[PDB]
């Protein structure tokens, strides 16, 4: 049930992780105080 | 550069398949590759033009 | 909106890339047979 | 400016046509790389 | 050429030039020797 | 009315944009399906 | 007239690519089937007696 | 105005890499799987010993 | 509306770089693990 309601998009790719959510989370945080992204981008840190 | 060596294989092999000689080295393999890459498309584009 | 409630069925997680799944190795034999090799030597 | 509009509009609409195709182009270029990865993963299954 | 250059700089003692590949490899070499080597060899290629 | 006609530039110009964009978003829906159709066809060839 | 030929260009822009690329995989499928056939025939034959 | 000029090079080039990769896989595999089946050909010395 | 779609291209485009990071992590760790398994093969030296 958890997999269906929560983990519905935690696979997506494979063996690769759910890049879509690794991005969705990064869109949050960019919204929610973008200064982190200024730094993460500056030093090449990525979603995932 | 393993990802490159393994293309040089394929290139030399395609050249022999299509009966090209090749007493040469890997340097310029990409030259040769580009030449086939287009030759096998332009020769076609040209025949297709003729057909039309 | 997922709320996978069915008294008749359970849902497949239909985001599973069937193509690179269902194949870990286990092979107890991979190593126990070396024990057996030595046993044969014994 | 009807002449400058005539020119600007054709400049723009032509690009819009490029965008009109590029949306599909990206999907299949993505497919190629994602699938290229998938192949490599099945190769791992063969390595097992 | 499979490993091309991203950037470069010269030691003031110009005999050595260092060029850095796009993979971060620093090719450190005698610059004078290299000009003379490739210029003279490439001289007869035609 | 000349001024109406000038307004008609922009009014029909944007409808041109409007119908074009209706199609542009409809692309986006169709192209995500284009992607899977090709990815799925490959995934099975590999599987067989 | 462009906008219509340009829409028809999806076919002139070659949906055929799907077919050409598919053909390349139809080929890779048979070629990979031959090398796996080799692996299997050979591991299979070099045994048992 | 010319945004449909590029795209073609990338379609071409990406297809080329798509094909180089599939070809890279089969040649490498056809080559080594070939040496692998050869080893099996060598394994059937042993029937000779059998 | 074009920007929304431009955004989808940026989102969906950028994902490729993280897919590249993902394969970097995915391969590299498995590559190490199954270099560690080469000592299974050293333990085949055992049998020699």
């Amino acid at each position: 049930c958890f997999a269906h309601q929560i983990l519905q998009n935690y696979f997506v790719d494979f063996p690769h992780p759910p890049l879509d959510l690794l991005q969705n989370i990064d869109e949050i945080i960019k919204y929610n105080d973008p200064i982190l992204h200024q730094h993460l981008k500056q030093h090449n840190f990525k979603f995932v | 550069s393993l990802f490159n060596e393994r293309k040089y294989l394929l290139l030399r092999k395609k050249l022999d398949e299509l009966h090209y000689t090749q007493p040469l080295q890997i340097e310029s393999a990409e030259l040769v590759d580009k030449l086939l890459n287009d030759l096998l498309k332009t020769s076609e584009g040209f025949q297709k033009l003729k057909n039309k | 909106k997922i709320l996978p409630l069915s008294k008749t069925s359970y849902n497949q997680f239909t985001n599973y890339n069937v193509f690179n799944v269902a194949h870990q190795e286990t092979e107890a034999e991979a190593k126990l047979e070396e024990s057996k090799h030595k046993i044969r030597q014994m | 400016q009807m002449q400058n509009r005539k020119e600007e509009i054709q400049i723009l609409e032509m690009e819009a046509q490029a965008a009109a195709r590029l949306r599909q182009v990206m999907e299949l270029r993505e497919k190629e790389d994602r699938q290229r990865m998938v192949r490599m993963d099945m190769d791992i299954h063969r390595q097992q | 050429s499979r490993k091309g250059i991203v950037d470069y700089d010269l030691n003031i003692d110009a005999k050595y030039l260092v060029v850095i590949s796009t993979l971060g490899e620093k090719y450190v070499y005698d610059f004078h020797q290299l000009i003379a080597n490739q210029k003279k060899h490439q001289q007869d290629v035609t | 009315e000349e001024d109406r006609d000038n307004a008609l530039i922009q009014q029909w110009r944007v409808e041109d944009t409007e119908m074009r964009l209706r199609r542009e978003t409809l692309k986006q829906k169709k192209l995500q399906d284009l992607y899977k159709y090709e990815e799925e066809n490959e995934k099975k060839l590999i599987e067989a | 007239q462009q906008m219509k030929k340009l829409e028809e260009e999806s076919r002139k822009a070659i949906q055929i690519a799907e077919n050409s690329r598919k053909a390349d995989l139809d080929f890779i499928d048979q070629e990979l089937q031959k090398k796996r056939a080799n692996d299997n025939k050979f591991i299979a034959s070099k045994m048992e007696e | 105005q010319l945004n449909d000029l590029e795209k073609l090079y990338e379609e071409k080039q990406d297809a080329l890499m798509r094909h180089e990769r599939e070809r890279r896989e089969i040649i490498t595999y056809e080559q080594e799987m070939r040496y692998s089946k050869l080893v099996d050909a060598e394994r059937q010395v042993r029937e000779e010993r059998l | 509306q074009s920007l929304t779609d431009q955004i989808l291209s940026v989102e969906q485009r950028y994902k490729e770089k993280q897919e590249n990071l993902i394969r970097s992590e995915q391969i590299r760790r498995e590559e190490v693990i199954y270099n560690a398994e080469q000592k299974l093969s050293r333990q085949m030296k055992l049998e020699e």
